[PDB]
RNA sequence: GUGGAAGUCUGUUAGAGUUGGUGUCCUACAAUACCCUCUCGUGAUCUAUGUGUAGGGGUGAAAGGCCCAUCGAGUCCGGCA
RNA sequence: GCGAAAGCCAAGGCCUGUCGGGAGCAACCAACGUUAGGGAAUUCGGCAAGUUAGUCCCGUACCUUCGGAAGAAGGGAUGCC
RNA sequence: GGUCUUAAGGUAGCGUAGUACCUUGCCGCAUCAGUAGCGGCUUGCAUGAAUGGAUUAACCAGAGCUUCACUGUCCCAACGUUGGGCCCGGUGAACUGUACAUUCCAGUGCGGAGUCUGGAGACACCCAGGGGGAAGCGAAGACCCUAUGGA
RNA sequence: CGAGUGGCUUGCUACCUCGAUGUCGGUUCCCUCCAUCCUGCCCGUGCAGAAGCGGGCAAGGGUGAGGUUGUUCGCCUAUUAAAGGAGGUCGUGAGCUGGGUUUAGACCGUCGUGAGACAGGUCGGCUGCUAUCUACUGGGUGUGUAGGUGUCUGACAAGAACGACCGUAUAGUACGAGAGGAACUACGGUUGGUGGCCACUGGUGUACCGGUUGUUCGAGAGAGCACGUGCCGGGUAGCCACGCCACACGGGGUAAGAGCUGAACGCAUCUAAGCUCGAAACCCACUUGGAAAAGAGACACCGCCGAGGUCCCGCGUACAAGACGCGGUCGAUAGACUCGGGGUGUGCGCGUCGAGGUAACGAGACGUUAAGCCCACGAGCACUAACAGACCAA
């Protein structure tokens, strides 16, 4: 009687096409409550390893003892927010109003952008301030760009750029914050924002495969029996019946598979370091060793070595923050074998 | 641990325990030795082995 | 069901054949359905270490052959991890018939049983010579 | 023990055939092909050449089979526009 | 090696079962190799694929026209020096 | 019914059959579960003796069923190999073509429309793909009826 | 007994189609309907509880595996929250299958004098095509907006991104004579679905290392062939699932329903105006796409004799063409070399031993030897090659 059964694949993340631009750029952000701060970070991935951790959970049933838990390893070097863009509120939505920079600029900083010559710091400050007077005033966000120079492992050198959102607290006071930061020169660290074991929404654009067919792209199943030997194994039954005559974008088909942008939610931080306590002996495959600021992501990251990944503050977590997770071992053993 | 089948040391989170038929365990480090095991070769015997150095 | 206390990959499914671990009188016992299962299209029911099944007796005395009864899996060949990382296997797939209270029908067992099922299944376990 | 019968067995010996794949091909390599599997292989066997039987007639261990890619009556031309 | 079998190699023949160049060379298709655990649940149907396999020794049921069934089945052996 | 038509009125056997409509007949075997299969019963819609009946060792690329063994047939798909596919040089057809044609949702219409009506959508061109639609292409429907047609 | 709705069944009609619109069942893949099987929220009860039975809102999600049979339907089994029904040319053969139907061969029963028939049974029996247009999935080039770089906005668009279950505490409590036996809420886990990732386990791995059969190169050494690995064992990178990670809470407005205030109708009345609440459903929350949104967008800086870009060169985090990303001496981008990290499993040769054998000879064993061989990874290192250089540009 024909069983029922879900279709196959999500209709959500589409159209499967190739990712406009390799930064992850997010959609959404944490709410204001704390005090003002920087919402997000970035770094570079570098591979995988696991630790034994002392569980945390106070429901659970082993709380106290060993636990291996797999861990992603992120260079996660300090950043330069180099400005700060202020949004206006209009019947059209927000729209950047104007942006306030330094004089600081990282020395290769202009293979991206062509860094300002002349710029009036104040008339743009004056302006935002005008606007929160007025109550025009959407939230407020830093031009943020990373050091890849800082990161051996990674060839590049020219910084990735991208706009990061200041919440927490009032207007005023998270905006005396940001003008904080960015004169300085806008280094920040992954330290600033986040503390190991609280919960962060990791984005980034997935591992290309190129073209691939409907069953892995989408999970159909292949021909079955008999009917895998007639010419077709890899071909799903039919485009649609016979009316609607036409072919709806909801079947399954052929296509770009993998180099999307994807956001994962609720990845614990395990542990926020600086060194080599997680490299790995021969090196991490295709990527190099680590020897600086790194972050270790409980569980796995999107995005093959050596891409750039983003943090934020998870925006919905289902879990309250069991800070500092106990460590006592890191697995230094070769990945090659 | 060590493994019982080639005397190394076996890295923490890693390998598998084979539950024989009579109760008793066999911590094995890699696939390799359980290999080496199943083919009825004897630790003693294989150089590479901790066990024969 | 309580936590089982380590991930499983059924070893598995309708239809196949397995040890008796017990004096019951039942020798080798087919896997008829999973307890508190619901699967998919084309999927063929899996069950795994520590699953409640219902059996048919397919090998042993006359009076046990082809008794349709509860079980409970307590040995598989196929892999199952435990929280500190390291797999554990057995050297066969076997399950033990038990009662609606899920007490052990027979008096003794045979072979190990795996610490995970003893948990689950205490009255199981206190009959148990060997838990792994 | 000898002997070595057999429309006897195995057998891609030569040679003959074709159960299944409902595989490949299906503007083909081919207007009947290709591959694997399969059957026969001392006999009512297979095979070359010569020779005979001719169209309401042949030939047919009989399928309306075959008689030059055509057969519940060949082909050619004529009857015929 | 039982062999006019396979496989490898001479004598002899050929690179003309006659378009080439390039991309770790994607999807998809034709042929094919390897697949954990489960083991026919697949399907009209074990279709397809696989399992078994040569030789020697032991051993071999119902039934039978006494020929046969039968290589029944089942068990063991097998190299080199 | 306890003979009548039209001569006789089915004996041995076999029997729900490659014959049994009823029918998944009833009992049993086997399976967790068997419109199947096998054994038995059997009033056989409509078995039956050379229109041969029954039975049968051996034989069979003949039909159906069961078991042991084995396995990617399946759970559920993966990785790999060779030839294509893709790009480049050269060579170089065919099918098909009333016209127009970027369509979609409804409606209408000889009641199954890319072309009519109302809306919606729609910047042009190109590459690869699997084939939903053009009641796609290929054959003056084989089925059915009709012809004071044929064989 | 009376009145209707539907267009799933059947019948009727002959309107369309006979210069062919391929059949039943199944399969695969997509969308939908509600007359709702489960899940959410409710009302009644011949409602103590637990559970039943009937009714209401509601289509978000789910509705599975098996035995006979071609079967649909159905009968049957064990699971399950439940294992709902229907439309899409009884959706789906330029997708599959070919068991059934539906040619040519043949048999049985029945009918027929016969040829032959049967709306009975039975064995066998063929599935063509290189996509022009349209449609959609993905990928490019141009034009428009109208010098460049970087960052955004968000009209619109897609989502189920989440559905469901078990267990524990609550609690042997409320309720009930007892038997039996809940809930709010807080937890742990499983299952189905979804997106991603390879440290772990598992598969592959015609890189690689080793063992070994036949044969050829005289032996040895070292090799070819035996299908694109002769066969067997192990297996790095990479890719993978059988492996691992992640996938709310909360707001807002309602339905059924529970109510408040409250007339018409001095009272009463949840409703007429007004209001408080209230569903897995609706909107938001979350994820994905999105300046071609013709109102064709916003910001900052750079530049108009030069900002930026192209060709070129070394390469991949990318890739069927095209596109994309990185590096180019102000350099570690690729290769060589050396270490590191890995795979295999102890090399050639020599010495000793070795059942025997007068001896010749001798399978094999031990030592040299954590050996030899090998690596799609990492580091160091400018040794080689990223040179030289051409051009466009407000
Ligand atoms: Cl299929
Ligand atoms: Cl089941
Ligand atoms: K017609
Ligand atoms: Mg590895
Ligand atoms: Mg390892
Ligand atoms: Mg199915
Ligand atoms: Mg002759
Ligand atoms: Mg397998
Ligand atoms: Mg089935
Ligand atoms: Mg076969
Ligand atoms: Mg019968
Ligand atoms: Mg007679
Ligand atoms: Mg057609
Ligand atoms: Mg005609
Ligand atoms: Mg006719
Ligand atoms: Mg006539
Ligand atoms: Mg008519
Ligand atoms: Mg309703
Ligand atoms: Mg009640
Ligand atoms: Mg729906
Ligand atoms: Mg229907
Ligand atoms: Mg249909
Ligand atoms: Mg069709
Ligand atoms: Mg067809
Ligand atoms: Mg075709
Ligand atoms: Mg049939
Ligand atoms: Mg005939
Ligand atoms: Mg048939
Ligand atoms: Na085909
Ligand atoms: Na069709
Ligand atoms: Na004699
Ligand atoms: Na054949
Ligand atoms: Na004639
Ligand atoms: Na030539
Ligand atoms: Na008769
Ligand atoms: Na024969
Ligand atoms: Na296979
Ligand atoms: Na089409
Ligand atoms: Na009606
Ligand atoms: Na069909
Ligand atoms: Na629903
Ligand atoms: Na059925
Ligand atoms: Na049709
Ligand atoms: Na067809
Ligand atoms: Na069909
Ligand atoms: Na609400
Ligand atoms: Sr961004
Ligand atoms: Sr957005
Ligand atoms: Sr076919
Ligand atoms: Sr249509
Ligand atoms: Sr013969
Ligand atoms: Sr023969
Ligand atoms: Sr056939
Ligand atoms: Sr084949
Ligand atoms: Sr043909
Ligand atoms: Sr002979
Ligand atoms: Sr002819
Ligand atoms: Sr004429
Ligand atoms: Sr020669
Ligand atoms: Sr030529
Ligand atoms: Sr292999
Ligand atoms: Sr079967
Ligand atoms: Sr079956
Ligand atoms: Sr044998
Ligand atoms: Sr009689
Ligand atoms: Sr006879
Ligand atoms: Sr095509
Ligand atoms: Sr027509
Ligand atoms: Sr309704
Ligand atoms: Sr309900
Ligand atoms: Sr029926
Ligand atoms: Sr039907
Ligand atoms: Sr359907
Ligand atoms: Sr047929
Ligand atoms: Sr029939
Ligand atoms: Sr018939
Ligand atoms: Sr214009
Ligand atoms: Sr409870
Ligand atoms: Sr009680
Ligand atoms: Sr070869
Ligand atoms: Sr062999
Ligand atoms: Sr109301
Ligand atoms: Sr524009």
């Amino acid at each position: 009687p024909q069983p029922s059964r879900p279709r196959k694949g999500s209709l959500g993340f589409g159209p499967r096409k190739r990712s406009t631009s390799e930064t992850p750029r997010f959609n959404s952000w944490p709410s204001d409550d704390g005090q003002p701060g920087v919402q997000g970070f970035a770094g570079y991935k570098a591979g995988m390893t696991h630790v034994v951790l002392v569980n945390d959970e106070p429901n659970s049933p082993r709380e106290g003892m060993e636990e291996t838990v797999p861990v992603t390893v992120i260079e996660t070097p300090p950043m330069r927010a180099v400005a700060l863009r202020a949004y206006e509120d209009t019947p059209y939505g927000q729209r950047p109003l104007t942006e306030v920079w330094t004089d600081e600029f990282h020395s290769e900083l202009d293979r991206t952008l062509d860094v300002p010559e002349d710029h009036d710091p104040d008339a743009a400050e004056e302006q935002i301030r005008d606007a929160h007077e007025a109550g025009d005033l959407g939230d407020l966000r830093l031009i943020t760009h990373t050091v890849p120079d800082a990161v051996p492992s990674v060839p590049k050198k020219k910084p990735d750029v991208m706009e990061t959102r200041v919440g927490g607290g009032s207007v005023s006071d998270r905006l005396d914050h940001a003008l904080d930061i960015v004169e300085d020169g806008g280094e920040h660290a992954m330290n600033d924002i986040f503390r190991a074991g609280e919960y962060a929404d990791v984005a980034g654009v997935t591992k290309g495969k190129g073209t691939q067919g409907p069953v892995k792209r989408w999970g159909v199943q292949k021909r079955k029996g008999k009917h895998a030997r007639q010419g077709w194994r890899r071909r799903i039954g039919n485009l649609g019946p016979w009316n609607p005559s036409r072919v709806r974008s909801t079947v399954p088909q052929q296509g770009q598979t993998g180099y999307h942008q994807r956001t994962e939610l609720n990845k614990r931080l395990i542990d926020i370091g600086e060194g080599d306590e997680p490299t790995v002996d021969g090196g991490f495959v295709n990527y190099g060793e680590v020897d600086g600021p790194y972050t270790l992501v409980k569980g796995s990251v999107p995005g093959p070595d050596k891409r750039l990944v983003r943090f934020r503050p998870a925006v919905r977590p289902n879990d309250q923050p069991r800070l500092d997770p106990e460590v006592r071992y890191v697995s230094n053993e070769s990945n090659q074998g | 641990r060590e493994c019982d089948y080639c005397g190394t040391d076996i890295e923490p989170g890693t390998g598998t325990m084979f539950v024989h038929k009579d109760g008793a365990t066999t911590h094995f480090c890699s696939s390799k030795c359980e290999n080496n095991a199943d083919l009825g070769r004897e630790a003693r015997n294989l150089e590479w082995t901790d066990t024969a150095r | 069901m309580e936590a089982l206390g380590a991930d499983v990959t059924q070893g598995l499914e309708k239809g196949s054949l397995i040890t008796c671990a017990d004096n019951t009188g039942a020798r080798e016992l087919k896997v008829i359905s999973v307890h508190g299962y619901s699967g998919t299209k084309n999927r063929l029911p899996k069950a795994g270490l520590g699953d409640k099944i219902t059996v048919s007796v397919t090998k042993g005395t006359p009076e046990m052959r082809r008794q349709v009864l509860e079980a409970v899996v307590v040995r598989q060949r196929k892999p199952i991890r435990r929280p500190d990382g390291t797999r554990v296997k057995f050297e066969d797939n076997a399950a033990v018939i038990v009662d609606e209270n899920e007490d052990p029908r027979g008096t003794e067992l045979k072979g190990p049983i795996a610490r995970e099922v003893a948990q689950r299944f205490g009255s199981v376990a206190s009959a148990a010579t060997m838990i792994v």
